[PDB]
């Protein structure tokens, strides 16, 4: 069981400072910071990160969705990372979500972060270059993988 | 530097408070809540249970007894501080404070 | 209604605070305060005694801090007394009770 | 020991509902209705009740039960005196059956309250030791 305690905006970005964001085509993919949205709204790269109680406390369940969006919050469903259409509930009667993630500090370095889906224990949230692109991704975890550590900066 | 404790009142009354409060060096992302006994947070409980949560948005939850049973006297109450390491846990049986 | 009543941590840290609050429907006159052992206020402790006392500018508080705890301050019957206009009221605890329970 | 702890601004009233006040010759008197005075709160080692001071707001002059009689000496409540009794400490303790109604009793001599007392065309407050008698109740007005 997961209740929802509270809610912080949050920005996301990788190791190389490249910023979390959902893109035209409801895509979450990462850009240089110094081309992410600079409006003090913030709408495209602003998230909330939700934190919530666990009956089965095993570390910080959080869901992330977007802070400017109707109802877009980030799911890891059949392993793959997409914007599912939904609000982070009051509550989810279920040890496992496919949008609850665990916030993890990195082994030796507390001031960053990884993300390990609840669904799918040993996969991680990633940042990923494809092409001209970089996608946020699930992938299964080789200590120091640097692709999947994040600094979480608030508001 | 990360530390869960609960303040138990010395003697029982009508209404119960226990203050649990964590510290946490993680201070963006830190809180702590309630367990009874094995695996139910206090939103599980069939309603008019006796036991309410307060969550104070160093991070603090407040379980209020209320209309005390013997089970609840014997209940181990659980306080969890949730942070980006590993869940850090205290307890207490309230018969064991009152009966000392 | 009229009672005072102390908040104790369940175990022991390097900073220990009680919480004392009073319960007065006597408002603008209640108010509480420590008594360590038999008749020593927190005032009249020598000073690096380990206890310093905390009370707040209706539920009237103080709160008592122990610091560099001996196994003297364990023992110490440490009292809250709640006073207003009628015969005040007394709680009491003993820490290492408290601790070994 | 007697530790100052915080005090109160209060305006006093004898049994008749007549407000305490100082008049010229620096002497308490009760009239209809200077008249502004601080109750200061102390704790106790002692536990027995209210210790109090009574002082004239508009100072220094704090009352005094010295020698079992009425005396404004020239002083302000101190942050702390120590011993268990003094002439300038009253137990303040609510009326059995009245809760809005105090008494004051001198803790230097037991069994003396503060009192109002009727003479001729003046009501003086006095020290003096008849139960339910009305004339050593008070109210206080915060």
């Amino acid at each position: 069981y997961f209740g929802k305690l509270e809610s912080k905006l949050s920005v996301i970005r990788n190791l190389n400072d490249q910023v979390l964001f959902i893109d035209q085509g409801n895509r979450p993919l990462f850009e240089d910071m110094t081309d992410s949205d600079s409006r003090d709204n913030a709408p495209r790269t602003i998230f909330i990160i939700s934190m919530y109680k666990d009956s089965q406390p095993r570390g910080m369940a959080v869901t992330i969705s977007v802070a400017s969006a109707a109802a877009s919050t980030l799911s890891s469903e059949n392993k793959i990372i997409s914007f599912k259409e939904m609000n982070p509930p009051d509550n989810i009667k279920d040890t496992k979500s496919d949008i609850i993630f665990f916030q993890r500090s990195v082994p030796g370095h507390d001031n960053k972060m990884q993300f390990e889906s609840s669904s799918y224990e040993g996969y991680f949230l990633a940042s990923e270059k494809e092409r001209d692109l970089f996608k946020l991704i699930l992938k299964k975890e080789e200590l120091g993988d640097r692709s999947i550590m994040f600094t979480v900066q608030n508001e | 530097t990360r530390s869960v404790n609960i303040h138990v009142p010395v003697k029982e009354t009508s209404k119960v408070v226990l203050e649990c409060r964590g510290d946490s060096y993680f201070r963006h992302f830190s809180y702590v809540y309630w367990i009874i006994g094995k695996n139910k947070t206090v939103d599980q409980l069939p309603p008019n249970s006796g036991y309410r949560e307060r969550i104070y948005l160093r991070p603090r939850a407040d379980l209020i007894l209320t209309n005390i049973t013997d089970e609840m006297r014997n209940e181990k109450l659980t306080c969890v501080l949730i942070d980006p390491k590993d869940p850090l846990k205290e307890s207490v049986i309230l018969s064991k404070i009152w009966n000392s």
